[PDB]
C-alpha cells in the first residue's frame, strides 16, 4: 500500500533508449509474457505522451525451455543512482567472500508485490518491436516493483529484513547479501547441511512469494602470472622472458628484470643459465604468486575489467580499478567465442559482485555489432553490466598466459 | 468530422507556460483570406471563438488562400512524446498478398480532438484591418497541422481505432503510413472490395472519411521510393542522365540513385563515381570521369538496362544469404529463398579500420547483413561464403578477436579469400635476424630508420618528415628488403608489432602496404617484440646508431 516517493536526480532526466531489433521467436514469447503481466495488472499499456523508453530482452530460464522477459535499466540506473546507493544503499558484507559455499537464488519475483510510485511509473516506459516495423509496437510501463531496476530492492529492504529475521536469528552465522533480484546466502555449513539451510530460507521465502547456485569463495585463488621452466633458454626464449618480466616490472614492486638481461646476437642461439640467472625469476616467482603491493579497493571509485582470448576455450581476465594495480585476476573455461566470452562475464561478474557488492565495466575483446547481436542468445543472469569494446594489445594476451 | 476518439493527455514542459507571442498585422486580402477560412472550419468544430480571458496566443498567417499558423514557440513549450519515426518497413520483409488498397485520411489531424486542457495554449488571433481593432480570437479543438504532437497523437488514434477491425479480421494486413492506409489480404478482387467497404465504413464510424471504390487507388504503389505490387516489388523508376559534363551535384544524385537501386540491382558499384568526389569543392564543378568511372557508369547503366523485381518473404522458409568479393574492399550480397529468385540486394565497402584484411571484411559483411536480416525477417540467414571452412577456422582460432558466424557454407565463386601469408610461430633457424629499430626528433621532424645483424651487416637510412611511428615501420620494412626468403626480427615498438601481427592484406597506409607486398614475397617471416631500453643486445645495439646525432 503505502509507496516510496521515488524521485530522480537534480537535473537529470528520464531514459530515451532505443528498443535494439529482436527475432520473431523472442518477440512472440515477450508478447505473451506481456499479455500475462497486464492481465494481472503488474503493467499497462501507455499512450504516446510518454517519450521515455527502455530496452527489453527475451532470455531463456535457466538454460531450459521457459522464456524470461529481460529488462536493460541501465540507463535508468545511472540516473536514480543518488536513490539506490546514497539514498537507500544495501551494505556489503566482506564476510560473505570468505564463506564455504554460497548459493545465489532469484527472489525477484517478489517485487511485483508492492507498488510503484504513480509518479514514477512513466519511466519504466518499455516497447515490444515487431518485425520489419510493420505494425506500430505495444508501449507498457510498470505499475509495481520492476526486476532489472535497482530502485526495486533498494525499496524492498523493509519486507526483505522482515522476512528473512526468523531465519537469520536462527542461522546468526549464515550470511545474506542482496543484489539485484538475487539473494547472496553463504556459509560454513558442510554441503547437505548448507543445502538444507537454503531450503528451510527457500520456505520462509515461500511464506511471502516464491539449491540455486554453487558457490565457493574461498576456494577462489590469484592466477599468478606463470614463468616458463623450460630447461634450455635460448635468446628468444630469455628475449620474451624479460618482456613479460617488464611488464610484470610495471606492477608487483620488487620485480629486477637485470641480471638476465646481460646474457648482435642469433635468435636460434641456445645460451646457458648464469648463477646471477635462477637467483632472478626464482625471485620474480616468489613474487606474483604472492598479492600485490599497495594496491587496495576503493569503494568509490567503481570496477573495471579486462578479457583477453587466449583461445582452446581458455580466457584470461583482470579487475581493477587504476589500470595495473589490480584486485584480482582469474581465467575461465556447442560452444563458440561469443557463447564463452558471455559466460566469462557472467562468471566474472557474479565473482565481483560476492567480493565487492558491484559489478565491473567490461573491456570486452569483440565487435559492437556481433557483440549486440548475440550477447543475449547465451545469457542467463538478471542483471546487465556495464561494457565497451576494445582490442586486445598483442603483447598483453601473452604476458597473461 | 471530429473522431469520438478519447483524447490524449497533453502537458507544456516542467517549468514553462504557454505561449504569447504578439500578432504582426497582415494585408488587407490575407485578412480577408483568413475570416474565410475560419468561418469554414469554425462551423465544422476544428476551431472556436474566445473570450479575452486566454492569455496565449500565436502567430497565424496565410499564403496563396491556405492558412498556416507559426507554432515554434508552443512548440518549444509543449513537451516530448514517444518518436513516431521509428523504422520503415522494407519491401523485402512484406508477405506477399492476392489484394492490395490504398485509404488516405481526409484532413487528418482535423478529424482527431485535441486535450480540452490543452485547447486554451492554441489560442491565435486574427488581425483587424491594421491594429487598433481587437481582433477575432480563436483556440484549436483539433490536432494543429504544424504542432509537435499531432503525428504522434494521431498515430495513437488511429492504431487503437483499427484496433477492434483487425481483431475481428486477423487474417487482414494494415499498414498506417500518415495520411494514408495501406491495406492487403489474400481474397479475390470482389470480397475484399466488400472488406475494405466494411472497413470504411468501420473507419466512418470513427470519424475518418475516405474515397469511395471510385477514386480508390490500384498497384503498383510509390512508397518511399519503392514500386510496391502485390506479389512483388521494386525500386521506383529511375534513368541515369546521358551527359558531357558532369558537376559534383551530378555524380551526387548519381552515386545516391546507385545506390538506392543496389537495394534490389545485382552487380552496381560506385567505388570509381566516389573517387571523383574525394576533396573539397563546390557542386557547381565539373569533374572530369576517370576512365574507371566512365566504364563504371557503362555497366551500371547495363544493369539497369532491364527492369528487375524483388520477391516477398516467405515465413516458412529459410534464407539464404550469399556474398560476393567484387574488387578489392568492395562486397555484394543476395538474399534469397528459391535459388536465385532474390529478395534484396545489397553492398559491402565499409571498413573502419586503419589496416584489414578480406577474412575480417568478409566476417563483418556478415555481422552487417545478419542485424539486417534481423530486423527485415526477425529470423537469422543461412551463409554461402567464398572462403574454405579451413581457412576461416586457421583465422578464427588464432585471431586476439571474439567472432562467429551463424550457419554458413563454402561456396567456389572466385576471387576466394585467403591469408596472403602467415607470421612464424617460432623462430627461424639459420635465418638472419635483425633487430630493427626506429628514431625520430620531436622537434625538426626528422629522423633515421636502420637495422643490425647477427651477420655483422648493419644500415641506417635516413629519412625526412616521419613519426617516432614510422621510424619503425621503415627499419622493418627495410629488414624485409635486404633480407633472404627467410628472416626473423626484433622490434621495440608494439605498435608496428601489432599492426603486422594481424596479418594486413591492406592498409590505407604506403608504407604498410609496401611491408605487405614484401611479407608476400617471403616465405617464412617471424617477428618478436623486446622491451626499448634495456640491455638487449641487439635493440641497444641498433638504438646506439639509429639514435646517434638527431636523437
Ligand atoms: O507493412 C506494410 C507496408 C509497408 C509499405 C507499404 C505497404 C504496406 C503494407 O500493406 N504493409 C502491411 C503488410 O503488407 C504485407 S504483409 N504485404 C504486402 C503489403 C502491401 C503490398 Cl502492396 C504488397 C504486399
Amino acid at each position: 500500500i503505502e509507496t516510496v516517493p521515488v524521485k530522480l536526480k537534480p537535473g537529470m532526466d528520464g531514459p530515451k533508449v532505443k528498443q535494439w531489433p529482436l527475432t520473431e521467436e523472442k518477440i512472440k514469447a515477450l508478447v505473451e509474457i506481456c499479455t500475462e503481466m497486464e492481465k494481472e495488472g503488474k503493467i499497462s499499456k501507455i499512450g504516446p505522451e510518454n517519450p521515455y523508453n527502455t530496452p527489453v530482452f527475451a532470455i531463456k530460464k535457466k538454460d531450459s525451455t521457459k522464456w524470461r522477459k529481460l529488462v536493460d535499466f541501465r540507463e535508468l540506473n545511472k540516473r536514480t543512482q543518488d536513490f539506490w546507493e546514497v539514498q537507500l544503499g544495501i551494505p556489503h558484507p566482506a564476510g560473505l567472500k570468505k564463506k564455504k559455499s554460497v548459493t545465489v537464488l532469484d527472489v525477484g519475483d517478489a517485487y511485483f508485490s508492492v507498488p510503484l510510485d504513480e509518479d514514477f511509473r512513466k519511466y519504466t516506459a518499455f516497447t515490444i518491436p515487431s518485425i520489419n516495423n510493420e505494425t506500430p509496437g505495444i508501449r507498457y510501463q510498470y505499475n509495481v516493483l520492476p526486476q532489472g531496476w535497482k530502485g526495486s530492492p533498494a525499496i524492498f529492504q523493509s519486507s526483505m529484513t522482515k522476512i528473512l529475521e526468523p531465519f537469520k536469528k536462527q542461522n546468526p552465522d549464515i550470511v545474506i547479501y542482496q543484489y539485484m533480484d538475487d539473494l547472496y546466502v553463504g556459509s560454513d555449513l558442510e554441503i547437505g547441511q548448507h543445502r538444507t539451510k537454503i531450503e528451510e530460507l527457500r520456505q520462509h521465502l515461500l511464506r511471502w512469494g516464491l539449491m540455486g547456485y554453487e558457490l565457493h569463495p574461498d576456494k577462489w585463488t590469484v592466477q599468478p602470472i606463470v614463468l616458463p621452466e623450460k630447461d634450455s633458454w635460448t635468446v628468444n626464449d630469455i628475449q620474451k622472458l624479460v618482456g613479460k618480466l617488464n611488464w610484470a616490472s610495471q606492477i608487483y614492486p620488487g620485480i629486477k628484470v637485470r641480471q638476465l638481461c646481460k646474457l648482435t646476437k642469433a635468435l636460434t642461439e641456445v645460451i646457458p643459465l648464469t648463477e646471477e640467472a635462477e637467483l632472478e625469476l626464482a625471485e620474480n616467482r616468489e613474487i606474483l604468486k604472492e598479492p600485490v603491493h599497495g594496491v587496495y579497493y576503493d569503494p568509490s571509485k567503481d570496477l573495471i575489467a579486462e578479457i583477453q582470448k587466449q583461445g582452446q576455450g581458455q580466457w584470461t581476465y583482470q579487475i581493477y580499478q587504476e589500470p595495473f594495480k589490480n584486485l584480482k585476476t582469474g581465467k575461465y573455461a556447442h560452444t563458440n567465442d561469443v557463447k564463452q566470452l558471455t559466460e566469462a562475464v557472467q562468471k566474472i561478474t557474479t565473482e565481483s559482485i560476492v567480493i565487492w557488492g558491484k559489478t565491473p565495466k567490461f573491456k570486452l575483446p569483440i565487435q559492437k555489432e556481433t557483440w549486440e547481436t548475440w550477447w543475449t542468445e547465451y545469457w542467463q543472469a538478471t542483471w546487465i553490466p556495464e561494457w565497451e569494446f576494445v582490442n586486445t594489445p598483442p603483447l598483453v594476451k601473452l604476458w597473461y598466459q | 468530422p471530429i473522431s469520438p476518439i478519447e483524447t490524449v493527455p497533453v502537458k507544456l514542459k516542467p517549468g514553462m507556460d504557454g505561449p504569447k507571442v504578439k500578432q504582426w498585422p497582415l494585408t488587407e486580402e490575407k485578412i480577408k483570406a483568413l475570416v474565410e477560412i475560419c468561418t469554414e472550419m469554425e462551423k465544422e468544430g476544428k476551431i472556436s471563438k474566445i473570450g479575452p480571458e486566454n492569455p496565449y496566443n500565436t502567430p497565424v498567417f496565410a499564403i496563396k488562400w491556405r492558412k498556416l499558423v507559426d507554432f515554434r514557440e508552443l512548440n518549444k513549450r509543449t513537451q516530448d512524446f514517444w518518436e513516431v519515426q521509428l523504422g520503415i518497413p522494407h519491401p523485402a520483409g512484406l508477405k506477399k498478398k492476392k489484394s492490395v488498397t490504398v485509404l488516405d485520411v481526409g484532413d487528418a489531424y482535423f478529424s482527431v480532438p485535441l486535450d480540452e486542457d490543452f485547447r486554451k495554449y492554441t489560442a491565435f488571433t486574427i488581425p483587424s484591418i491594421n491594429n487598433e481593432t481587437p481582433g477575432i480570437r480563436y483556440q484549436y479543438n483539433v490536432l494543429p497541422q504544424g504542432w509537435k504532437g499531432s503525428p504522434a497523437i494521431f498515430q495513437s488514434s488511429m492504431t487503437k481505432i483499427l484496433e477492434p477491425f483487425k481483431k475481428q479480421n486477423p487474417d487482414i494486413v494494415i499498414y498506417q503510413y500518415m495520411d494514408d492506409l495501406y491495406v492487403g489480404s489474400d481474397l479475390e478482387i470482389g470480397q475484399h472490395r466488400t472488406k475494405i467497404e466494411e472497413l470504411r465504413q468501420h473507419l466512418l464510424r470513427w470519424g475518418l472519411t475516405t474515397p469511395d471504390k471510385k477514386h480508390q487507388k490500384e498497384p503498383p504503389f510509390l512508397w518511399m521510393g519503392y514500386e510496391l505490387h502485390p506479389d512483388k516489388w521494386t525500386v521506383q523508376p529511375i534513368v541515369l542522365p546521358e551527359k558531357d559534363s558532369w558537376t559534383v551535384n551530378d555524380i551526387q544524385k548519381l552515386v545516391g540513385k546507385l545506390n538506392w537501386a543496389s537495394q534490389i540491382y545485382p552487380g552496381i558499384k560506385v567505388r570509381q563515381l566516389c573517387k571523383l568526389l574525394r576533396g573539397t569543392k563546390a557542386l557547381t564543378e565539373v569533374i572530369p570521369l576517370t576512365e574507371e568511372a566512365e566504364l563504371e557508369l557503362a555497366e551500371n547503366r547495363e544493369i539497369l538496362k532491364e527492369p528487375v523485381h524483388g520477391v516477398y518473404y516467405d515465413p516458412s522458409k529459410d534464407l539464404i544469404a550469399e556474398i560476393q568479393k567484387q574488387g578489392q574492399g568492395q562486397w555484394t550480397y543476395q538474399i534469397y529463398q528459391e535459388p536465385f529468385k532474390n529478395l534484396k540486394t545489397g553492398k559491402y565497402a565499409r571498413m573502419r579500420g586503419a589496416h584489414t584484411n578480406d577474412v575480417k571484411q568478409l566476417t563483418e559483411a556478415v555481422q552487417k547483413i545478419t542485424t539486417e536480416s534481423i530486423v527485415i525477417w526477425g529470423k537469422t540467414p543461412k551463409f554461402k561464403l567464398p572462403i574454405q571452412k579451413e581457412t576461416w577456422e586457421t583465422w578464427w582460432t588464432e585471431y586476439w578477436q571474439a567472432t562467429w558466424i551463424p550457419e554458413w557454407e563454402f561456396v567456389n565463386t572466385p576471387p576466394l579469400v585467403k591469408l596472403w601469408y602467415q607470421l612464424e610461430k617460432e623462430p627461424i633457424v639459420g635465418a638472419e635476424t635483425f633487430y630493427v629499430d626506429g628514431a625520430a626528433n620531436r622537434e625538426t621532424k626528422l629522423g633515421k630508420a636502420g637495422y643490425v645483424t647477427n651477420k655483422g651487416r648493419q644500415k641506417v637510412v635516413p629519412l625526412t618528415n616521419t613519426t617516432n611511428q614510422k621510424t619503425e615501420l621503415q627499419a622493418i620494412y627495410l629488414a624485409l628488403q635486404d633480407s633472404g626468403l627467410e628472416v626473423n626480427i626484433v622490434t621495440d615498438s608494439q605498435y608496428a608489432l601489432g599492426i603486422i601481427q594481424a596479418q594486413p592484406d591492406k592498409s590505407e597506409s604506403e608504407l604498410v602496404n609496401q611491408i605487405i607486398e614484401q611479407l608476400i614475397k617471403k616465405e617464412k617471416v617471424y617477428l618478436a617484440w623486446v622491451p626499448a631500453h634495456k640491455g638487449i643486445g641487439g635493440n641497444e645495439q641498433v638504438d646506439k646508431l639509429v639514435s646517434a646525432g638527431i636523437r
